[PDB]
């Protein structure tokens, strides 16, 4: 009765907490996407992250 | 130099500083005024110091002579350029033009001798085609008296004067520049009747006796005046003799007379008003629109611009503006549609404006340095649409899959499901969730083509000097200091051919590794462009070797790879058009705007940090505008990093450069068009043609709606879309000027004319203004000149001019050209042996000028060429023409026997197989061609370039001759098949590369100084011209007879008997096979039929014919309503199999077929046999026509198969329908509507006497031992031997 | 029982993860505070009254920010001044000429064109000019 | 006997503790969202001279 | 029942520790983001 529904209400938190965490994850990822897309073409602002990240090719020599 | 004549046509810009420098050194007082006095300052300093040389001394002498002569006119006054155009366009003299007047009189008499029979011969073709037994009286009169009109035109005297001056100056230049002779004869004036004239090496002086004006001119001005005046003469003569331009004539005459009057007062700015003549035509065409709110939009801007340019120079009064507007109204306002695209062709008949370098430098510095502000959401939306386009493009060609494709991070469930399932997506999803593409990453899925071709490297360009010698292009005479020497070469082609270590994926590394940002030899420089009608206008730039190579490589990579993905209650669709220009976009681009796409391209191709090199290099260099006569204001050589952002320099630009990266820019523009399309809610279709851009906007509407409401709705939606597109482009930072584009509902302008609502308007009078008295060759060639004349006349015919008048004009021009080349020339080998007998005998000259070219004469225009586009066989067509002339009594009767018993030449199997249709004439080739071939092969043999190794040896000619002999010397000769095989073989590729290499006077002179041409060859090529006249003389004077020839025999049999006699030394009586097809105008009769008659006169039994029918009302002006395994096949195996197909699949010849195929591919016998197809043996479309859109062609009564098999068009079937449509066109040419009744046309054909009982032989067994190269070539550029 | 006591005391003493995650969330809050502070400091009122801005380098915006009232943007085209979208007359001397050209290129009668020119030579004023144009449109396209 | 104190106390406290941390996250995430929406509308300025 | 009342009693902590170990990485990620971005204004 009392203890049962108290454990019920103490369990009724974790689901909302997890879904809030996932929403925050998606938002932060959008933020970093914006930052990357700006730093690509502002240009500059880095030590050497500008744009060498493509795999070289099937013709490295 | 001994075989190189000076130029004959203007190909350079007009610079003020040239004339200013010449006059300043000659010390003649002038009246020019410069924008930068640096040149005058430098020259004054040099003269004060004491400089001198040979040119200075010669100019001092000429100036002293001029000063001495000018003392008899104590009221002289120099008149600058172009303030002297009104006088120099109408100058005339009676004494100095004595020599050429008699030549042209003789030509006119020669023409008038035979004009009557020319007309009589042209009438029978009409009588046969069925257009009536008589031409029109005015046409007959014009054809008979064509000479008098041309001689009575109002440009004859100026043309004579300027031709005399030009040819005399050319003779002086040629005879003097050959410094083997040393003695100089100082020039002296020549007192004429009305003017006084002095000609020197590089300066012409004219004094007017009456008005006491003085003019000084140079070589370029002389050439320009001659060209302009000759064009005006030819055009006016054409418009006068024709009867369709009766109203256009007065308008264009008034335009000439009006605009010519502005020069003496306005001056150089008049060329702005001249340039405004091109958009004014479209503005006046807009007045005929159907949505009334559009009338006047562009005109309201053109008038404002004209008013402002008239106000900024001192003509502030309104009377001048009002009168000019009235004149423009009278000129342009018309009623006919076809007669408003003609004024489009006359805007180059006023000359060209003189220009400097400071103005262009300033005009481009205004744009290269300008801040901007751009939004981010629009950029990202465009990028999203770009990625979507690429996704769909790769989903195709593979089938609903993204195997190597993108890697999203937090995209929407719709995008994730799309990727997972493998289905495309529309613009809506991307533009709705662009945030899902902010972080995407592709993966390398495209290969590199490093052995595609050589055109890109082989095309000739220029290279700028190294940075530490940037001022090495200015001569020592115009500089305040002495510059350093110049070391490097200045030709991409020779630098390439001498580069001993070349590697395509090595320039790529030179860019990727980041070494191009520290090369101390990089340099870029601008240079002026000729033949423009704007002062600022355009320029073009030159770079250094490595950077030029890298640019070429990158642009070719884009154009060959990704650039292909961008291919370009009943409802229906209506459309409207927007037309704009695309210049200055190369100046408005920027790094912040291009990087977002360059990075995707980098990630796709693999090359890290590659496609954004242009800005990364230009943002730290210093450009300048170079010209030998515009020196920089300095005191001593200083590095390019210490000049001010000033007069001719541009320090640290921001934008791009015209021409480079154009593919990247045009594939990065489109997404914004599509974004605006989505935002407005319409469908678009784009097109780009050079600098113009056309956008067609479409919209769905019901069917029974009236035409007016349809067009009005379309126009409304188009105006909305335009507003939105302008607002969008301004965000990324371009400029769609609100009063510089044309929004219409009827027309859009593309390359070849103006398309107006389902019909193209004509531009007939454009090529007549180009048909002139010589042609661009390094020597003077009569045959080249006549061929160019015939070409221009035919091109003008197929755009609306009159056939018979064009033919007669061609005959007259050919006669005059022959006379000029014989009697008035600068050549030095024309001696009394030929020039006296020819100029004495009259009729011989006429016969030589009337005989067709393929059989000896000099006339390059057959009659069938007036109607059809390509004739069957030149030899039989020319024999038919000669027979027609003989019948009409134009030429004597023995000409047939002469031409059929002429003396044969001497050529080999290689020449025959390389030109299959040719007879064995004597000395009919082209000197420039024969020289370019030799010089190209020689310079290619000595080339250590590793890209082309093993491809050129000293035995190539021997192996080619042996291959051709093995191919042809059988018991039955097949020249066409031999030509196809030899073209597709290795020799084909060799000669194709040799011809692709474009060499000119510079490379020819360089190779001659090297010693590539022997004295024997140079003397032969210098004498080549007179030999042709000698051969023509002996041919036309010979006298034999061929007793087996009567002039009523068939042209096919005559051509057979001629070929089997001219090729007698090689054929040895063996039959030549499969070359000739019957002539068009000799095997077709026509007949019109009307209200109640029948085809009586042509219905005596012939019952096979084409049928044409055309009813209408008031119209013609406006309408109111095989493994083939999808691989790299196109490399060489295409050739390797086409050769085998053309060879055949007989019993044992398959061995030799496989041999010659394996020569150029890596395949086995069975693989080749299963990949090649099998065939039957070893082996409509319209033009610019109005009434074609109304006829109903039928050919049910004529599909009769002679030779008895369902074959290719036995007779070339399209020719019948083309001739029928031409007949209908020339019938309905010069009236409005088709009339009351209905006209039907029978076109009967009887090609029975023109048949050959040919036997389809199984195969011709070879009789020779095949012997090719011992080892094959594994060069990947040429057809390799290990691709597969 | 003993199991009750043990499995109550265990969790009811190891509760400390709540204050640990509160440490975490206050760190997150203090780290986002400065983020939004920087993004507020980057811009103030601007033609909206808030549109952040950044440049290639730090100090390369002082050429387009003041002419904070940055500059002149694109000029909007409506139905009151003439443009490539449509034609509307005005006081300038080009409007009279283009109206005359429309009248000349129309398909009316010669005396009608003369009548219209006579009316136009004394028509004066922007409003009356626009009214005459609006009437002429109907007259010619009817 | 022994469960009352500990159970009742450290079951009552967790009530407000978890509800408060839940609302704190729920407001922090919308603050994040407004910051992101702010940054998603930005403008870039381009200089005139490439080197200065 | 009253003694077997501990399954969810332990599962709650079993998942709350995961909650902690992910919110920590969220904190460090937003920290490195603000660090990256703070050096871009002036
Ligand atoms: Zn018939
Ligand atoms: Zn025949």
């Amino acid at each position: 009765i009392s203890k049962l529904e108290s454990l019920l209400l103490l369990k009724g938190e974790v689901e909302s907490i997890k879904k809030q965490i996932n929403r925050q994850n998606i938002s932060i990822s959008t933020l970093e996407g914006h930052l990357s897309s700006i730093m690509i073409a502002i240009p500059g602002l880095g030590k050497d992250p500008n744009d060498p990240t493509a795999d070289v090719e099937l013709n490295p020599d | 130099n001994q075989i190189l004549y000076p130029e004959v046509h203007l190909d350079s810009p007009i610079v003020t500083n040239k004339i200013v420098a010449i006059l300043e050194y000659a010390r003649v007082p002038h009246a020019y005024s410069l924008e930068d006095p640096t040149l005058c300052q430098n020259i004054k300093h040099r003269l004060k110091n004491g400089f001198s040389n040979q040119m200075i001394i010669n100019n001092v002498e000429v100036g002293n002579v001029i000063k001495s002569k000018l003392r008899s006119y104590p009221a002289h006054s120099h008149i600058p350029y172009p303030n002297c155009n009104q006088d120099l366009f109408n100058i005339e003299d009676k004494e100095s033009t004595r020599k050429i007047r008699e030549l042209l009189k003789k030509g006119n008499s020669l023409y008038s001798k035979v004009s009557d029979k020319v007309f009589q011969c042209l009438r029978d073709t009409n009588s046969r085609l069925g257009l009536g037994s008589e031409l029109r009286e005015d046409i007959k009169e014009k054809i008979i008296n064509l000479g008098v009109y041309m001689h009575s035109s109002q440009w004859f005297e100026p043309f004579l004067f300027w031709f005399t001056v030009k040819t005399e100056m050319r003779s002086v230049i040629k005879s003097q520049t050959h410094t083997c002779h040393r003695r100089r004869h100082t020039p002296v004036f020549f007192t004429g009747s009305s003017v006084e004239l002095l000609i020197s090496r590089d300066l012409v002086a004219i004094i007017s006796k009456e008005s006491q004006h003085v003019y000084y001119l140079t070589f370029e001005l002389v050439l320009m005046y001659c060209d302009v005046i000759e064009g005006r003469l030819m055009t006016e003569t054409a418009m006068t003799i024709d009867a369709r331009y009766a109203e256009l004539l007065g308008r264009v005459r008034y335009m000439w007379k009006l605009i010519d009057g502005f020069f003496p007062a306005l001056g150089n700015p008049t060329y702005q008003i001249v340039a405004m003549l091109e958009p004014l035509s479209l503005a006046y065409l807009q007045l005929r629109d159907i949505t009334v709110e559009l009338r006047g939009a562009f005109l309201n801007h053109c008038f404002t611009e004209i008013h402002d340019v008239l106000d900024q120079n001192g003509f502030s009064d309104e009377g001048t503006y009002h009168e000019l507007i009235e004149a423009l109204d009278y000129i342009f306002i018309t009623d006919d549609i076809h007669l408003t695209g003609e004024i489009f062709s006359f805007f180059r008949s006023f000359g060209h404006p003189r220009l400097e370098a400071v103005t262009a430098a300033e005009n481009v510095r205004k744009y290269m340095n300008q801040p901007k502000v751009i939004v981010y959401e629009t950029l990202m939306k465009g990028h999203a649409i770009f990625c979507g386009i690429i996704i769909n493009g790769y989903r195709d060609r593979h089938g609903g899959s993204w195997p190597p494709l993108t890697l999203p991070l937090h995209a929407a469930d719709t995008i994730r499901n799309a990727q997972a399932s493998g289905e495309g997506l529309t613009h809506e999803q991307c533009v709705d969730n662009w945030k899902s593409f902010a972080g995407v990453r592709f993966g390398c899925f495209m290969p590199l083509s490093l052995d595609s071709d050589l055109t890109m490297y082989l095309k000739d360009k220029a290279l700028a000097a190294l940075q530490r010698e940037w001022d090495s292009v200015y001569p020592k005479e115009f500089l305040r200091y002495d510059p350093p020497k110049g070391t490097g070469s200045r030709r991409l082609v020779d630098v390439f051919l001498n580069d001993s270590s070349f590697d395509p994926y090595d320039m790529i590394m030179y860019v990727v590794s980041g070494a191009y940002l520290h090369d101390p030899e990089f340099n870029l420089s601008y240079s002026l462009k000729e033949k423009e009608i704007k002062e600022t206008g355009r320029l073009f730039a030159k770079m250094t070797y490595k950077m030029r190579a890298c640019q070429v490589i990158a642009e070719n990579l884009i154009s060959n790879g990704i650039g292909k993905y961008f291919k370009d209650e009943t409802y229906e669709t209506v459309s409207a058009f927007i037309t704009t220009d695309l210049k200055k976009y190369c100046l408005n681009w920027r790094y912040e705007t291009i990087s977002l796409f360059a990075q995707r391209l980098n990630e796709i191709y693999g090359l890290p940090s590659f496609f954004q090199w242009l800005h990364k290099r230009l943002e730290t260099s210093v450009l300048y505008v170079s010209d030998p006569h515009c020196p920089p204001d300095l005191d001593a050589h200083v590095p390019l990093c210490k000049v001010p952002n000033d007069q001719i320099f541009i320090k640290y630009p921001m934008g791009g450069i015209e021409g480079y990266c154009q593919k990247l820019w045009t594939i990065s523009t489109i997404p914004y068009l599509y974004l605006a399309a989505y935002e407005s809610g319409v469908r678009i279709a784009s097109l780009v043609q050079g600098d113009n851009q056309t956008i067609a906007v479409t919209k769905r509407v019901p069917s029974t709606w009236p035409y007016n409401l349809k067009k009005r709705e379309a126009a409304r939606v188009t105006r909305d879309y335009f507003v939105i597109l302008r607002q969008r482009l301004h965000d990324i930072g371009h400029h769609l000027k609100a009063n510089e584009t044309i929004v219409s509902s009827h027309f859009f302008v593309y390359s070849k004319g103006i398309y107006y609502d389902g019909l193209l308007v004509s531009q007939s009078l454009k090529s007549i203004a180009r048909c002139v008295f010589w042609s661009e060759t390094i020597v003077d060639e009569t045959r080249a000149a006549c061929s160019n004349i015939a070409t221009t006349m035919a091109k003008s015919i197929e755009r609306g001019y009159d056939r018979y008048l064009a033919y007669s004009l061609n005959v007259l021009k050919v006669i005059q050209q022959i006379l000029i080349s014989l009697g008035f020339t600068i050549n030095s080998t024309m001696t009394r042996d030929v020039v006296i007998p020819l100029l004495t005998n009259n009729d011989l000259l006429i016969r030589m000028a009337l005989l067709p070219a393929p059989i000896g004469g000099m006339n390059y225009l057959n009659m069938s060429r007036l109607f059809v586009r390509n004739i069957g066989d030149p030899v039989t067509s020319s024999i038919a023409d000669l027979k027609r002339m003989i019948l009409a009594s134009l030429m004597p009767e023995e000409t047939l026997h002469q031409v059929m018993t002429q003396q044969p030449g001497d050529s080999s199997f290689l020449d025959w197989a390389s030109d299959p249709y040719s007879a064995n004439l004597v000395c009919v080739q082209s000197i420039t061609r024969l020289l370019k071939n030799i010089t190209a092969r020689f310079v290619l043999i000595h080339s250590p370039n590793p890209m082309l190794k093993g491809l050129f040896h000293d035995d190539s000619k021997e192996e080619d001759e042996r291959l051709a002999a093995f191919l042809m010397d059988r018991h039955i000769i097949v020249p066409r098949a031999a030509h196809e095989i030899l073209d597709h073989s290795v020799t084909g590729a060799r000669e194709s590369i040799a011809g692709m290499l474009d060499t000119t006077k510079g490379l020819i002179r360089a190779s001659m100084r090297k010693g590539g041409l022997t004295s024997r060859v140079i003397t032969r090529l210098s004498n080549y011209d007179y030999e042709q006249f000698r051969a023509g003389m002996v041919l036309l004077t010979g006298r034999k007879r061929n007793v087996l020839i009567d002039k009523e025999s068939c042209s096919v049999q005559l051509a057979r008997a001629l070929r089997s006699h001219m090729w007698a030394r090689l054929a040895r009586g063996r039959p030549i096979y499969g070359l000739e097809v019957p002539d068009v105008l000799e095997s077709m009769r026509g007949h019109l039929i009307r209200r109640h008659e029948t085809c009586v006169i042509c219905e005596c039994g012939s019952v096979n014919y084409g049928w044409f029918f055309v009813p209408s009302g008031c119209q013609l002006d406006d309408i109111d309503k095989v493994r083939a395994p999808s691989r790299s096949l196109r490399s060489a195996v295409r050739i390797a199999t086409v050769y085998s197909w053309a060879y055949g699949d007989d019993d044992s010849s398959w061995n030799e077929a496989w041999l010659l195929a394996r020569q150029r591919a890596n395949v086995s016998l069975e693989e080749l046999r299963v990949i090649t197809p099998i065939s039957t043996s070893t082996n409509s479309g319209t033009s610019l026509v109005r009434v074609a859109r109304y006829t109903t062609i039928s050919n049910d009564n004529l599909s009769f198969v002679i030779s008895d098999k369902k074959v290719d068009t036995n007779f070339i079937y399209q020719q019948g329908m083309l001739l029928g449509l031409g007949v209908l066109e020339t019938l309905f040419r010069l009236e409005k509507d088709t009339g009351s009744s209905n006209t039907v046309l029978h076109l009967h054909v009887e090609t029975d006497c023109c048949v050959i009982p040919m036997i389809d032989h199984p195969r011709i067994p070879s009789s020779r031992k095949l012997e090719l190269r011992a080892e094959l070539c594994t060069n990947p550029l040429i057809y390799d031997n290990a691709p597969l």
